[PDB]
This record gives C-alpha cells, structure tokens and sequence, in this order.
C-alpha cells in the first residue's frame, strides 16, 4: 500500500471527530497528524521487527485505526460521564 | 515491425484518416517491446517475461478499444496505444523504481516516433478508459469515474456483503484493469495482493 | 485503583445522602465527620502520589544494575539450553534456574557478610555447583571453561 | 473545604488533551504487539513514545497499558481463574479479552 493511498484511507477512517486542539508545531490539521503518527509506526514495526525479503503488507493498519476508533468513543463518552457527574 | 505494422493497417480501417500513421505505431509498440524485454529481465523478477504475444495483446487491444470507441483523434489513439501498452506490459511491474523507468520509456518511445505536443500526463494514473460510464469505451474525467464507483460501491455493499473500505487512487485505475479483464472473451488474469489488499473484493 | 474506586463510591454515597437528610438538623456534624474522614482518605492518595513522584526514579535507577545481571543470567541459560539441544539428558528449564538464583540470597542471610557485582558472582558460581552434577565430566568442562 | 476540592474540573481539562495519545498507543498494543517479545514490546514502546513526542500529541507519562484499559474486577476475575503474574501474561490476556472485533 502506496503512502498516499494509507493516508486517503487513514482521512476516511477518522472522519468521525470526537477531538479537538492545536497543531504546535506546523496541512495542519488534527487527523493529520495523528495518521502521519500511525502510518509511521507502521513502516517502523514492519522495519524493526519483521524478517523477511518484503513479502508482508499493512494489516494491522486497518485494525489499528478501528481499534483507535472505538477507544475514543468509548473514553469520550466516559469522560463526558465522569465530568456530569462532579458537576452535578 | 512489419507484421505487426500490417495488423495496424488491418485495423485502421475503422479510422482511415489515420492510414498514414499506421506504420509508426507498429515501430514504436515494437521499440517499447525491444526496450521491455532489454531492462526488466528474468534476473530481476521470474515473471518478467515478454513474448510476441503481448504485441499481439497490444493490437488486440488498441483494436478493442477504438471498435467500441467514439472517433479518435490523434491524440485520444495515442493515449489508447499508451493505454494498451500500460495494461499489457507495465501492469506485470513491480517496485516504483521500474514503473516510473517503462513510463519514461513509454515517452522516450512515443517522442522517438510520435513527435506531438498534444499529450498530457502519460502516466497511468491520468488516462482511464473505461466502458462503464460512457456508452463506448471512452477516456472518462476522473471525478466521474470516482463518483460512479461510491454510488455503485454503496450498492454492492447493501446487497452483497457488508464491506467498509476506502476509495482512493489506487482502487480506481486497479479496478479499471480488472473491467478490461473480465470484458474481453478469453479473460484470465492474476493479482499478487500481498494480503488485505482486498484483490478477492 | 482501590482508593480510586472507593474515591468514586464515597463520592456517590454523599451525593445520594445529600438529597434526603438536607432538612435535618444535628447532621451538620455528622457530615462533617463523613466528609472529614473523607478529606483524609482523599489526602491519602495525594500523599501515595507525592511519594510515587519519589518512588518512580529509583525504580528505574535500580532496574540498570539488576539487568546488567539479568543479561548474563540469560546468556547463562542460553548455553544449558544448547546443552540440552545437544543431548537429552541435559534439559534444563526456567524453575531451576530461577531456584538456583534463589539460593544465593539464603546463603548469604546465613554469611550475614559493589553488591550487584558480588551477586552476580554467586550467581555463576551457584550455577556451576548446580547443574555440573547433571553433566558427563567432558561437557562438566565444557560449561566450566564457557561460563568462565 | 469541598468547595476547595472542587479542583479536579479545572484537572480534566488537562487530563482530556492526551486521551488522544493515550489511545494511540492503546490501539498500537491490542494490534501489534500480541506477537512480541517483552523486550521487543519495550523497545516498540519507546520508539512510539517518541514518535508520539515528535509530534504534537499529549500522552501520558505515566502511562501503564494494563491499568489504563483493564478494570480491576476483570483485573481480580482473571487471575482467579488462574493468569499467571506476569505481566506479560495480563497484557497478553488484556489483548485477547478487550478487542474482539
């Protein structure tokens, strides 16, 4: 899988929005950054811990944005809870 | 070159206009093919393996495209020879390295013999020919070809089995090789996907 | 995580009880009680914490010399593990090996006597003493000459 | 004084801003490390963590992967049934248990 194409698909998965703030460092975009941060944890595991001649491809990407997915919506919403509750 | 710039010319009789570039575009499939064969060898990869039979895929080809294609002017019979000549040599490549080689060759090659300054982007990312939009197998725009393949996909999805996945610029031109795949008669062709790659969705 | 739950459950107790003993009288301090135990119990963790921030770096300042010993203690059982790929009868597995590390510290409770070094020492020579009875005198030499 | 300890809504602001991080890094685990080696495991650990700090995300320092995602009654419930100490083995449980999609 091209970079390109691992990042279109990264943009396509977190197109739900449950984050927010800044980018300190200068697209400048949240999502961005975060896919940049995966794509590059991905090209690192399959350099450091995988032998092989380069037969494998990304898999565990796609698991690992879902994954990251499902936690955030989850914490988000205990985290909302959480805050509910000592405010009231 | 000869035998296959008489194929041309058995072709060219759905465009007589162009009856003078006939011999040209026999030259040139033939010097692409001499160049293909020369670079990528069985010592790079075991399937780099090219024969007269893909020149006379490319034929079968440019042919199958202009009888199913609106009028061609020059420059949309070039860009279906380039067309042809990704599909049957290129798509075989593996690595960037050696695509980006057979596309500058790809223009070396049409620069050699097709001197014009009407082409644009030859890569294969650019130019899409596709019978499914259009009523004949036409260079399409790309946010057309995009479109169409969402509101299809959306279907496919709540009818077959239930798949989310990503359009990106990938998928596009790959499922574009797989439709000339499956159109023509003999149709037989092998992915090497890696893995979850999806090649069997 | 205890005292974190327990914070939680407190904390829904007082508010539960706050919607109906708010007209009584005489529980002013009764709920001062409460909630001074809990102002302690809550102060407890601040210190668990305060100490923690203490606690963390020496942990990770310890963990150096201990795996200085840990990697010769693996490259130990690297080579009886090749003792046992080469014959049968010299297997050997981690619950040995790991006894035979506890034992150095018995002996010196009983000796009652730089330390990383001198347990690392006594380690080898805990090792030798062990597992040369199950070896045949050719590779008893072979390990000997190795772990030296 | 319990309007003094009030103080933990102006915490969660700061405790919100690197839940982010914090589940990157609990998504990399449950993906990739199932297969790895407790050495491998840490030095994946430390080269996420860096990338992480590379970029402009906050997680958190004191960061346990098992007290972060395990519950102390699972937590209690799995060793009853007989989990090992290690743990390496309560990640690996972790693993199995919380992601089964």
């Amino acid at each position: 899988w091209d970079t390109k194409t691992m990042s279109q698909v990264a943009n396509n998965m977190v197109d739900v929005i449950p984050m927010e703030f800044t980018d300190f460092i200068v697209i400048q975009t949240i999502r961005d950054a975060v896919v940049n941060i995966l794509i590059h944890f991905d090209r690192n595991f399959y350099q450091k811990m995988k032998v092989g001649v380069n037969p494998r491809s990304p898999g565990y990407f796609i698991d690992g944005l879902r994954a990251l997915v499902k936690l955030v919506t989850a914490k988000y919403q205990d985290l909302q809870e959480n805050q509910r509750f000592v405010n009231v | 070159s000869q035998i296959y710039e008489i194929y041309y010319k058995a072709i060219f009789k759905l465009v007589p206009e162009f009856r003078s570039y006939t011999e040209p575009f026999a030259r040139a499939s033939v010097h692409l093919y001499n160049e293909c064969k020369a670079r990528y060898s069985t010592g790079l990869q075991s399937h780099y393996l090219f024969s007269p039979r893909e020149l006379t895929r490319l034929v079968r080809g440019v042919y199958t495209a202009i009888n199913t294609g609106p009028r061609q002017t020059l420059r949309s019979l070039i860009r279906l020879w380039a067309y042809e000549a990704w599909r049957i040599f290129a798509d075989r490549l593996v690595g960037v390295k050696e695509k980006n080689s057979f596309e500058q060759l790809l223009y070396e090659t049409v620069d050699k013999y097709l001197p014009n300054q009407d082409l644009g982007n030859i890569s294969s990312t650019s130019l899409l020919f596709s019978g499914l939009l259009s009523l004949d197998f036409k260079e399409v725009n790309k946010t057309d070809l995009v479109n169409f393949i969402e509101e299809r996909f959306k279907t496919f999805c709540d009818e077959e089995l239930e798949v989310p996945m990503v359009i990106h610029e990938s998928m596009v031109d790959h499922i574009l090789r797989i439709d000339r795949a499956l159109k023509q008669v003999q149709g037989h062709m092998m992915l090497i996907g890696a893995s979850r790659t999806g090649k069997t969705i | 995580t205890e005292y974190k739950l327990k914070l939680k459950n407190l904390e829904k107790r007082l508010l539960e009880e706050l919607n109906n003993s708010q007209g009584n009288m005489l529980e002013n301090d009764e709920l001062m009680v409460t909630l001074n135990n809990l102002k302690k119990e809550a102060m407890n963790i601040e210190k668990k914490l305060s100490e923690s921030e203490e606690f963390f770096p020496q942990f990770d300042n310890l963990v150096e010399e201990y795996s200085i010993i840990g990697k010769h203690s693996v490259k130990i059982f690297s080579m009886l593990e090749k003792f046992g790929q080469f014959h049968w009868f010299y297997g050997i597995s981690i619950g040995q090996f790991l006894s035979c590390f506890k034992r150095v510290f018995i002996k010196k409770s009983r000796e009652t006597r730089t330390r990383v070094d001198e347990i690392l020492w006594l380690l080898y020579q805990e090792v030798y003493c062990q597992f040369s009875t199950a070896l045949d005198k050719k590779f008893k030499m072979i390990m000997a000459m190795t772990m030296f | 004084e319990k309007e003094r300890w009030l103080n933990t809504t102006k915490q969660f602001s700061k405790t919100s801003q690197e839940l982010i991080g914090n589940c990157i890094i609990s998504s990399i685990y449950e993906t990739y490390f199932g297969h790895l080696n407790e050495r491998e495991r840490a030095d994946m650990l430390v080269i996420l963590k860096r990338l992480l700090g590379k970029f402009a995300v906050k997680y958190d320092v004191n960061y346990r992967f098992i007290d972060y995602l395990v519950t102390l009654d699972e937590k209690m419930k799995w060793l009853e049934c007989g989990l090992d100490k290690n743990d390496y083995f309560l990640e690996n449980m972790s693993i199995v248990m919380n992601s089964q999609d």
